[PDB]
């Protein structure tokens, strides 16, 4: 809100966005180790519906719950860069 | 063994100069608990500090069936004290 | 009077108070209804006044009726949670 800084881009995101880069690493990791979890269950489950109208198995909520957590945090960023959210995204 | 979403508002109680400590329990995620059965996760949440044997210590939120990744979206509301600061809790 | 409960405001109301509300859902519309038929009743009796110095009609009396045995039925639960007491309220 300050006039010296209202009239920028902010350049504090370009500092913590190599940081952010590895945590989308990380995450992907996480996200894809997560997903054999998630459908070895289901899959031991033999694919069970998970109920009578969601007529999907349970791996798919797993997985968008995780993909969803892993958007969340980038979306809470906020980064005020397009360039950088670009970038995330 | 996971991770659990919270969004938390201290709330120096804008009705009375106490704290109160609002708890909106979003989701786990990535618990560590591929159990011998129904895992049926649920999440406590409990306040520490001083002065507290007059107040509800404890909440929970409902359980999720067989959810690795469950969901609550529960909104809990502990007291603290009116004398010691926040950093007492 | 186990010292572990008697140091607590008991949590059982919070089970109940989803039901008690449901029943003031059954109890409001059966009143509205009610209120109508009472409305009509005297209109009926082309709003007479419940006596020449009981200056209003009956309808009045009926609904305070209704409104105290229907007050009197969520009061006979003495919730000890004055906060699912307020909700009820």
């Amino acid at each position: 809100e300050l006039p010296t800084f209202k009239d920028r881009v902010p350049e504090y995101p370009a500092w913590f966005e190599p940081f952010v880069i590895q945590w989308l690493d990380e995450n992907e990791e996480v996200s894809r180790d997560f997903l054999h979890g998630a459908l070895e269950r289901d899959k031991k489950d033999g694919f069970q519906q998970t109920s009578e109208h969601a007529l999907f198995s349970c791996s798919v909520v797993d997985v968008f719950s995780q993909l969803n957590q892993s958007f969340e945090i980038i979306k809470k960023l906020e980064c005020p860069d397009p360039q950088i959210v670009g970038h995330y995204m | 063994v996971g991770e659990v979403s919270v969004h938390v508002e201290l709330f120096t109680h804008p009705g009375t100069g106490e704290q109160k400590v609002t708890v909106k329990v979003v989701a786990a995620n990535d618990l560590k608990w591929q159990t011998s059965g129904i895992f049926r996760p649920f999440i406590e949440v409990n306040i520490v500090g001083p002065q507290l044997s007059d107040k509800k210590r404890k909440f929970a939120t409902k359980s999720k069936n067989n959810s690795w990744a469950p969901k609550y979206n529960e909104s809990f509301q502990f007291s603290l004290s009116a004398d010691a600061g926040p950093e007492c809790y």
